[PDB]
């Protein structure tokens, strides 16, 4: 059971009122049933489209997760993470700046 | 080769009946089957190496086990006339090897099962006057359930030439169910043979019935397993 | 059905020519066993078929397989009588340590092929008492067919044929009796009677 | 030269569960998608056939059709063999060829997650390192030879015959270029007085693009090469610099890529631009990462 890194960044430079593509790509996680969910200020984003899950040279899985988005100075956007390895979900927030 | 015991077996309603298997062929994989008319075999339990037990297609009512490699034996807890069949046990290594065959015949009442009355009957002295041959009969009858293996016997030696026994034994009562059955045989020789006085024939039923270690009440004799015979003499 | 034989039962003229089919559905199909079950014994492999459209023999059996079709056939040349009984077609569905798939089988029944009919039926009597007899239906041709009693208390046999091996001679019989009055003439009444049949008075 | 992967992941669960997904990649782009609802195997892109035709095509699906049940089946028999092992389980299989006219094939087999078995010459093979109860298993599958040769039919001969035939026939997907475009920000570092600047570039084809920080003609040796990252089959990069705070000003984002044909991307941190920009993505900083 090999612990899911999670990574948020967007398609083009965030311009605050601008509809973006928003990336969530959980990787480097195994075995290979995870459930993924992308959260606009706690409630969950209902169109979330999923990439083919596969794995690296080192056999561990992984699945690109993306929806459409507008960035804006207050709204706030995250990615939930369920797996087998943790015992609470994982949810990291999208920090634009790093 | 693949080796069954029993080869017969009558068993009642509830009662605990195991088949046991065995083979030397040194083989690993272990199958048992169940025939029944208008179907072809089908797969009860198979094993994949010795302590190994696997479901196979129709597996309710029974259950397999393996202590050894060489024996791999079949166990039916509370036994039911819905199990009335023959089963076979195969293995290999794939190239199956199948073994005789085992006829359980599965039973309500042990009131209802009886052996043969048996009785030779002699030539007719006209077949012998048209053909210079004798044909001799024997009948099997009165006897439930089906199971029994008619031999000829010539002074204490099991005749094959000139033998035909009958397919399937005739039921005695055709509009029931629970029905006796009778089974006939035949053994032609010469006439020149049956005119001798100095030879000996026996008619040998052998049947299978209800083993020892069966509780019997009815006031008549026990139906036990055994072999009833008839005999003539040739005639000059 | 997974696996199909035709026909039901096939009946033949000893001394000739016998096809046995099969049809499965069956993927994927590894190969196909041919086996031989004597009535009341174990089965015996009479020949194997592994290639897409494959052929064999074995003594007078021989085998033709073709995958293209999903089919087979077993032809015995010459039959002998010691050939009565079930032939099985079995499909082995992976080449390796897989489960076998079972037809219903073949009944295969040789009739022997009689050169001089002699049609009789004897009375035979009893060894203990002279009451009890029997009526034996007996050097019949395989033309006829030998029906059951119309009536409750006559118990007649179906055919049934012995090979004297010395004299190389072959011949049909059928038995019937009855606990009740019952002539041994006036018994295969409900059969096909031939007309040059011996009847000799008891 | 491309290598071309079959990537097929098998998880059974107990006696009765159990599921099988397949994706297909030439170089780092998907051809094939296979899934364990699905009954056919499904194109991704509109030229993924090949230089098949549609009986040479319909015939390799039908074997893989096959194959699929047959795979399953056969695992779980294989674990009712073994107390030995135990429910649940992880089949992974890598296959494929690099293409170079010169190929080499390959399958590699991982048992949850370790890989233990491959194809080689004629039959499956356990590995260095590998456990010996994987030996038996080996054993029984090496007996079939009717498997083993349409295997070696498959890696030999077909998987070149067919990958020759996509190379050849997207041509024209496999050469698309596309324009990087790049942007700045920074971070607090994990260190004391120190800050960290990110340099963001995205939506660039092919893969291989070069970034580097700037002092004029001198590259700055502290610049970090981030991971790649998908976006559609377009790639995200970000290459960060640590920076004592007070020294951000005369650096500058540079980034080469064969798309730009000698025109680079150049990024001053600090200029009208950069302000411009920067201003127009400011946010609460609730939540950032710690
Ligand atoms: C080229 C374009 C590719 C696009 C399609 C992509 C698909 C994604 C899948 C990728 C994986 C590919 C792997 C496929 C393997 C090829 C095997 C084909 C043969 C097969 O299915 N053979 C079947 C059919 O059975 C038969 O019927 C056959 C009739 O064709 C005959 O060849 C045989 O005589 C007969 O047995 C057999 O059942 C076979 O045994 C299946 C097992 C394959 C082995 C997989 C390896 C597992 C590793 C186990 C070790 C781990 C231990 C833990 C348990
Ligand atoms: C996967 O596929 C098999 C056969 O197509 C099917 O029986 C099974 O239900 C599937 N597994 C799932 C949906 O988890």
């Amino acid at each position: 059971q090999k612990t899911p890194q999670i990574q948020v960044y967007s398609r083009h430079p965030p311009e605050n009122g601008k509809p973006n593509i928003l990336n969530c790509y959980v990787t480097q996680f195994h075995p290979p049933h995870i459930e993924i969910q992308m959260l606009k200020n706690g409630k969950k984003i209902p169109k979330v489209e999923m990439s083919d899950m596969s794995f690296s040279k080192d056999w561990s899985f992984y699945i690109l997760a993306h929806t459409e988005f507008t960035p804006t100075e207050t709204d706030t956007y995250a990615c939930r993470v369920k797996h087998a390895s943790m015992a609470e979900p994982k949810t990291v927030y999208w920090d634009r700046d790093m | 080769a693949v080796t069954q015991s029993p080869r017969n077996k009558v068993a009642v309603t509830g009662g605990k009946v195991t088949l046991s298997c065995n083979q030397t062929n040194n083989h690993n994989n272990m199958y048992w089957y169940r025939q029944d008319t208008g179907h072809g075999l089908r797969l009860i339990h198979y094993s994949y190496g010795a302590g190994s037990t696997e479901k196979g297609d129709i597996p309710d009512g029974y259950k397999a086990s393996r202590p050894s490699q060489e024996n791999f034996s079949l166990i039916l807890e509370l036994a039911t006339p819905s199990q009335t069949s023959v089963y076979f046990c195969a293995s290999g290594d794939a190239e199956q090897f199948f073994g005789p065959g085992t006829r359980l015949t599965v039973l309500e009442d042990l009131k209802n099962v009886f052996p043969p009355e048996v009785a030779v009957f002699e030539p007719s002295e006209a077949e012998i006057s048209h053909t210079q041959k004798a044909t001799l009969v024997c009948l099997a009858t009165g006897f439930y359930p089906d199971h029994v293996e008619l031999s000829w016997w010539v002074n204490g030696k099991e005749v094959h030439s000139g033998v035909c026994t009958d397919p399937q034994p005739l039921k005695e009562q055709p509009a029931l169910n629970d029905s006796r059955y009778a089974l006939s045989s035949r053994l032609r020789v010469s006439a020149t043979f049956w005119q001798n006085p100095r030879n000996h024939f026996r008619c040998q039923v052998q049947f299978y019935g209800l083993s020892e270690n069966d509780e019997w009440t009815q006031d008549r004799a026990k139906p036990v397993t055994q072999i009833v015979s008839a005999e003539a003499w040739g005639r000059a | 059905t997974q696996v199909e034989q035709s026909p039901q039962s096939l009946v033949v003229r000893q001394g000739e020519n016998s096809v046995l089919q099969c049809n499965y559905s069956v993927t994927p199909d590894n190969h196909l066993r041919w086996f031989k079950q004597d009535t009341g014994k174990g089965l015996v492999s009479l020949t194997v078929l592994v290639d897409q459209k494959d052929k064999t023999s074995n003594g007078r059996y021989s085998a033709t397989l073709d995958k293209d079709a999903k089919h087979s056939t077993l032809h015995i040349t010459a039959t002998l009588l010691d050939d009565t009984a079930t032939y099985i077609c079995v499909v082995g569905d992976r080449g390796s340590a897989g489960r076998l798939h079972f037809g219903a089988g073949t009944q295969l029944i040789v009739i022997p092929d009689i050169q001089n009919p002699d049609p009789a039926v004897y009375q035979l009597r009893d060894s203990k008492s002279s009451d009890k007899s029997v009526c034996l239906f007996t050097d019949f041709d395989s033309q006829t067919n030998v029906s059951q009693s119309k009536d409750s208390d006559v118990y007649i046999t179906d055919k049934c044929v012995l090979d004297m091996r010395s004299m190389d001679f072959k011949s049909n019989s059928a038995v019937a009796w009855s606990n009740k009055d019952f002539a041994c003439a006036n018994a295969f009444n409900n059969s096909i009677i031939p007309e040059d049949t011996f009847f000799p008075s008891p | 030269n491309y290598t071309f992967r079959c990537l097929q992941m098998s998880s059974f669960a107990n006696r009765s569960w159990s599921r099988t997904d397949s994706v297909v990649w030439l170089g780092d782009l998907q051809t094939h998608r296979w899934s364990n609802d699905s009954a056919t195997i499904s194109f991704t892109k509109p030229w993924s056939q090949g230089k098949l035709s549609n009986q040479q095509w319909e015939k390799l699906q039908h074997m893989f059709q096959v194959y699929r049940v047959s795979f399953t089946r056969d695992i779980q028999e294989l674990v009712k063999m073994m107390p030995k092992e135990d429910y649940p389980i992880e089949i992974q299989l890598s296959a494929g060829c690099e293409m170079y006219n010169a190929s080499e094939s390959f399958l590699h087999v991982a048992f949850q997650g370790k890989y233990v078995v491959r194809f080689w010459g004629t039959s499956w093979q356990t590995v260095p390192g590998a456990p010996s109860w994987l030996d038996l298993p080996i054993k029984v599958l090496n007996a079939d030879q009717g498997t083993s040769a349409t295997v070696q039919m498959l890696l030999n001969d077909t998987c070149p015959l067919f990958v020759r035939g996509l190379l050849e026939a997207g041509k024209s997907d496999l050469e698309k270029q596309e324009k990087p475009v790049a942007w700045l920000s920074s971070v607090p570092s994990s260190a004391h007085g120190h800050r960290q600047l990110v340099c963001h570039v995205s939506g660039f084809y092919p893969k291989p693009v070069w970034v580097m920080w700037m002092r004029g003609d001198q590259e700055q040796q502290g610049t970090h090469r981030g991971d790649f990252l998908p976006n559609d089959e377009t790639w995200y990069l970000q290459a960060t610099l640590d920076v004592e705070a007070g020294e951000e000003a005369g650096l500058a984002c540079r980034v080469k890529h064969s798309s730009l044909g000698g025109q680079d991307i150049i990024l001053y941190w600090g200029s009208l631009h950069h302000i411009l920009d920067a201003q127009k993505m400011v946010w609460n900083h609730r939540h950032h990462h710690h």
